[PDB]
């Protein structure tokens, strides 16, 4: 269902930006086909398809655009197996490699720190993060997008009163409607903190577009 | 191109006293406006020689600009700039375009002596008074060329040999065929570049033997080029 | 001698951003589909897009001004080209 | 593009390039430049392994950049960020490369004051035949004749 | 023609919005830079004055 | 650190345009063929972050731009400078000399730069000779070879 | 050269103006100043000058598109439970006392 | 900023008209080029470009359309240098001469009484002067312009009262709107002088068009 929500609402960079670099692959350790290695070790024939099904399923969960092209076994694990998996993304010409651990039902695990790039936000997380960025941005900060932002700084230092709480609540309603069409605000609650009398706590509750 | 003959037949305004108009010949003294590429070339040349004659390149550049009947101008080789007794006369060789030749042979164009005197007079006006430039007709020297050939299967050898003569004459005698290709001014005939030229013809499969012989000297060996004197222009003959 | 009146529409920030979004669609359309005002990747790119527009605007300045170095370098008696390269010395002999 | 069409109409584009560096050279520069920025020091990780993933060379990335179809929207987003930025700089590079041609035109036309030569009017010779009912006719100077 | 004063932490698009408010058709950041002969999009200092035409 | 390479390539483009009067100069040419500069100023947030790696990056910037450096002759920068000189020499109807095979690279560049810088005097005095002064004929022979 | 002035001169004008417009019980913070080119030091240097449970300053600050504004309303009071931690509160009671 | 205001609001003759004639130039004293003189005096080569930059800057302020063509030194001052500067105004063929004093950072000073012509009013001063002329002109005084003027003479000898103060204030507002579009009247104050009870003092405050 996470795929369904991601396709409907979109995918994008996570906020705040984060960067990762995966661990290096010791290429001088994988020079033996897994299928020949299992066949040589007289493992059962029906185990080959069950083994390969586990590899394909685990990789697809890691990245569902993958298409396995080759597989190899580390020479330093001759029956906890270390596998270097080679795959292509969709119908592209790009190839990538990824380490894994196979255990003989067969179980396959992926190395924890293997992906290189940015962190992404999908579906509900994307729209939730989108509203968060709007709250933290003041108008005039975005270059060539001077209108974008919420602008709650204008209500600071005002006396805490019924007029202020309604002004804050109605301001949020109008700005979210203008700059966030994928979300609908269902309730806003403004309260004054007891331990810190000078601070206001705003509770915002949102629902997705067409979620019902 | 100029206005073709028999173009004007009637005046723009109708006149009842005028019958057909005869225009037997083409127009003349026409020149298109300068293109940008030609403009840059002319200015670059002008900044180099400053409309004056001091060096051999200045003589060749200025003469070809002024006179359209010239295909190429030759000057003495570098072996004579070391001559100690010096030289009274600076001798150049003018190879005219075959279209402007004063004789019948297209392969050996010759300019009238009156024409050559005009170029000498014009060029001397932009030179130091202590120089004497002389422009003379070239001395054509035949270079006999004989080759043994293997033609592409299905082609009659006599037809292939005839076509090869036309191709080589076009390549090595550019002034003959309406001077449309810039080729060396009959200075040297290198053995192997000539061999490559022959084998590039679609009718030629392989050259088995090639020999070049000058008019008087003995036939050269394999890989021997042919030189020309400072007043000579080599011409291929069969 | 200035290119600004000719190219002032190709230097604009919106024109350059449209090209950038086209490349992102073509190359990574199935992994980066949210390209609105709120996407953190877009804001970093939009800043770079403004910087690219600023760089292009500099190139569209008058030609004679871009050939002029600092005041402390400008040689006395010269101009865009040095005095000896004028018509009175380059066309005469 | 539209910029090239309106630039070549007023600038005589030449073979010489003030900045001839291609996308491959820019990518090679980035690989060397990012090799010096450390990601973390506990490992031997530098940013060059971030822009070029694993066994990726600038030659491979340049090929993908030239042909957008061979990725079908599955290139990593951060590399699409680099490709997008390279597209941005192409406009500035194009504008700069027009300066060698404008520089020469300024020298030839403004300083030296030289202009291209205009066309020359040609001349022709016409023979006239009079109609049989005129013994003599005078054709004044300035009569106009049609050549098609 | 309108005139504006540059204060701290102002950008050229922000200046155009303030200057172009009174103008009938507004002004863009590129046109505003050209009219003021700016060397670049950030070639201004606080306390300086800029002008905007139609 | 992610934004730094993009700031660098923007700063170089700004620096390259500022180098234009020197790149196309007829005389008193410089040692660099490309424009580079450190994007950040002093006492800034950006400068403090890249404090430790600044000397190495600046060293790379100088290496990629200068014709002659501590390491010696940069071959690609040497080739680029020859192409610029050949383009500028074509203004006056001449061209660059052939690359030396057994001569000094630095000496060869001096001949070409002096050949271009003294073009007005060389051709105006194409045939003039004076006592205790190098003749234009000698300079032309040196430049051609 | 631009003349450097203390912010207290402009704040006093704001306080006098704010009393007639908003009232003596309204904090005089978050109001843009006039005839001010720029603050001498940026806001990034004042992270240690605000203490919610101690003595703190009132920061004069600039924003993109908002100009230079006053960004504080606290007095020199440092006691957590003291009733005079804000300028408008102390001035309101003195207005009632008068 | 005075250049910007002058271009926007125009410039013209100053009121009341004033005339000047500059001092005569003793032409028989300047027959030596400054650059030759400086080089002969073994001055530093880089000092020369600073010498010329200073003179150009000083003339820049004196008349910004100038373009220096010559520079000569008085023979009565051989190391306080008296300088005669020759310039051309813009791309015109008109040439003018101006004396100066050079001292060796170097600074260049201009003779005080060197300008011949009229006094001009620029920018804000032009608008301020324009309103002053309107107040001092009564309708019917200007030939072929019989309506131009304010017409405050009609309110003399009237009893000083609220009615008179209102009439004077509204009369000024109407006339300025009709005959001065470059200025906007923001406040008009009419008060009776204590020491001179029969005289009224009018305070008028104006703002430039599009100044904010």
């Amino acid at each position: 269902t996470n795929k369904i929500l991601a396709d409907i609402y979109g995918r994008g960079w996570a906020f705040p930006p984060q960067f990762f670099i995966g661990e290096r692959i010791p290429y001088e350790d994988y020079s033996s086909d897994l299928n020949k290695y299992l066949s040589e070790k007289k493992i059962e024939a029906e185990q080959i398809v069950k083994i390969q099904a586990c590899i394909k399923e685990s990789v697809m969960c890691y990245d569902f655009h993958a298409k396995i092209t080759s597989t190899q076994v580390s020479k330093q694990t001759n029956l906890p197996l270390n596998i270097l998996v080679t795959y292509t993304l969709g119908d592209s010409e790009i190839s990538q490699k990824i380490q894994g651990v196979l255990r003989v039902p067969p179980q396959f695990s992926i190395k924890d720190n293997s992906r290189t790039g940015i962190a992404i936000a999908e579906g509900t997380q994307n729209v939730l993060q989108s509203i968060n960025i709007l709250f933290l941005t003041e108008p005039g900060e975005r270059i060539m997008r001077e209108d974008y932002g919420c602008g709650l700084n204008d209500y600071l230092f005002a006396n805490i009163s019924d007029e202020l709480m309604t002004d804050i609540q109605t301001h949020i309603e109008e700005r979210v409607l203008r700059y966030e069409p994928r979300a609908e605000i269902t309730s806003i609650q403004v309260n004054q903190r007891t331990n810190l009398p000078s601070t206001l706590h705003v509770q915002v509750t949102y629902a997705l577009r067409g979620s019902d | 191109n100029g206005l073709p003959a028999d173009s004007i037949t009637q005046p723009v305004n109708a006149l009842v006293a005028i019958d057909s108009i005869n225009q037997p010949w083409v127009s003349w003294n026409g020149r298109p406006e300068e293109t940008e590429q030609a403009f840059l070339t002319r200015v670059s040349a002008r900044l180099s020689h400053r409309n004056r004659v001091l060096s051999w390149d200045n003589i060749v550049t200025l003469l070809k600009e002024q006179f359209v009947s010239l295909f190429d101008v030759k000057y003495p080789s570098a072996s004579e700039l070391t001559k100690i007794p010096a030289q009274k006369e600076q001798q150049l060789i003018a190879i005219p375009d075959s279209r402007y030749k004063d004789n019948d042979d297209a392969l050996r164009p010759i300019l009238n002596p009156a024409r050559l005197a005009e170029m000498v007079d014009w060029i001397s006006q932009l030179s130091s008074p202590w120089t004497t430039l002389k422009i003379n007709n070239p001395t054509y020297v035949d270079v006999l060329i004989s080759y043994q050939l293997v033609f592409v299967t299905g082609i009659n050898p006599d037809y292939g040999r005839h076509q090869l003569q036309q191709e080589l004459s076009r390549k090595y005698m550019p002034w003959a065929e309406d001077s449309a290709i810039g080729v060396t001014t009959g200075n040297r005939i290198d053995y192997y570049p000539l061999l490559a030229t022959i084998q590039q013809s679609p009718l030629v499969e392989r050259v088995t033997n090639l020999t070049l012989k000058k008019s008087s000297q003995t036939a050269g060996a394999v890989g021997d080029s042919v030189e020309a004197a400072d007043n000579e222009v080599l011409i291929l003959v069969w | 001698d200035a290119l600004f009146p000719i190219v002032k529409d190709d230097i604009a920030f919106e024109t350059l951003l449209t090209q950038a979004k086209t490349v992102i669609e073509q190359q990574s359309g199935q992994l980066w589909s949210n390209t609105e005002e709120n996407d953190p990747g877009i804001t970093l790119l939009e800043a770079c897009c403004y910087g690219a527009s600023d760089l292009a605007y500099r190139h569209s300045l008058p030609l004679r001004d871009l050939l002029t170095p600092e005041k402390q370098e400008q040689t006395l008696g010269d101009g865009i080209f040095p005095q000896e390269f004028g018509p009175q010395q380059m066309l005469t002999c | 593009a539209e910029l090239d069409n309106k630039l070549s109409a007023i600038v005589p584009d030449t073979v010489f390039k003030l900045d001839e560096r291609s996308t491959l050279d820019i990518l090679n520069w980035l690989k060397a430049y990012a090799e010096k920025i450390p990601f973390d020091q506990d490992k031997n990780q530098f940013w060059d392994s971030f822009y070029f993933i694993q066994e990726n060379t600038p030659e491979e990335l340049e090929d993908i950049y030239q042909h957008a179809n061979k990725a079908d929207g599955l290139l990593p987003p951060h590399q699409a960020f680099v490709f997008a930025f390279l597209k941005l700089l192409e406009t500035s590079n194009r504008l700069l490369n027009t300066f060698p041609a404008r520089h020469r035109d300024l020298y030839y036309r403004e300083l030296l004051g030289l202009s291209p030569r205009k066309a020359q009017a040609d001349s022709v010779a016409l023979g006239i035949t009079l109609n049989t009912d005129n013994a003599e006719y005078l054709i004044p100077k300035g009569t106009l004749f049609d050549a098609g | 023609v309108t005139t504006v004063s540059v204060t701290d932490m102002l950008t050229l698009p922000l200046i155009a919005l303030g200057a172009g408010a009174s103008l009938a058709s507004g002004i863009d950041y590129l046109s505003l830079a050209w009219q003021n002969d700016l060397d670049n999009l950030d070639d201004f200092t606080p306390g300086q004055t800029l002008q905007a035409q139609e | 650190q992610f934004m730094l390479p993009f700031e660098q390539m923007l700063a170089n483009g700004c620096a390259e345009l500022a180098l234009l009067p020197k790149l196309l100069a007829f005389k008193q040419r410089g040692n660099t063929v490309y424009g580079t500069q450190w994007p950040f100023k002093a006492n800034t947030v950006g400068q403090q972050v890249h404090q430790e790696i600044m000397p190495d990056l600046i060293k790379q910037l100088n290496n990629d731009s200068q014709i002659n450096s501590d390491d010696g002759i940069h071959s690609q920068n040497y080739t680029k400078e020859l192409s610029i000189l050949n383009y500028l020499l074509e203004y006056f109807g001449t061209h660059r000399a052939a690359r030396p095979l057994t001569l000094d690279s630095l000496d060869f560049l001096s001949t070409q730069r002096g050949y271009l810088a003294q073009q007005p005097e060389l051709t105006y005095q194409r045939n003039n000779i004076r006592i205790d002064k190098v003749s234009a004929l000698q300079k032309r022979i040196a430049a051609r070879l | 050269n631009p003349i450097v002035l203390s912010p207290t001169a402009a704040v006093a004008a704001v306080i006098q103006r704010n009393d007639n417009q908003q009232g003596v019980w309204t904090a005089p913070a978050n109001i843009a100043l006039s005839k001010v080119i720029s603050p001498v030091r940026a806001y990034i240097e004042a992270n240690a000058l605000f203490n919610p449970d101690g003595t703190s300053l009132n920061l004069v600050r600039s924003f993109p598109g908002k100009g230079i504004r006053i960004w504080g309303c606290r007095t020199l009071e440092n006691t957590h439970d003291s009733p005079w931690s804000y300028i408008q509160t102390r001035r309101l009671v003195s207005y009632i006392e008068a």
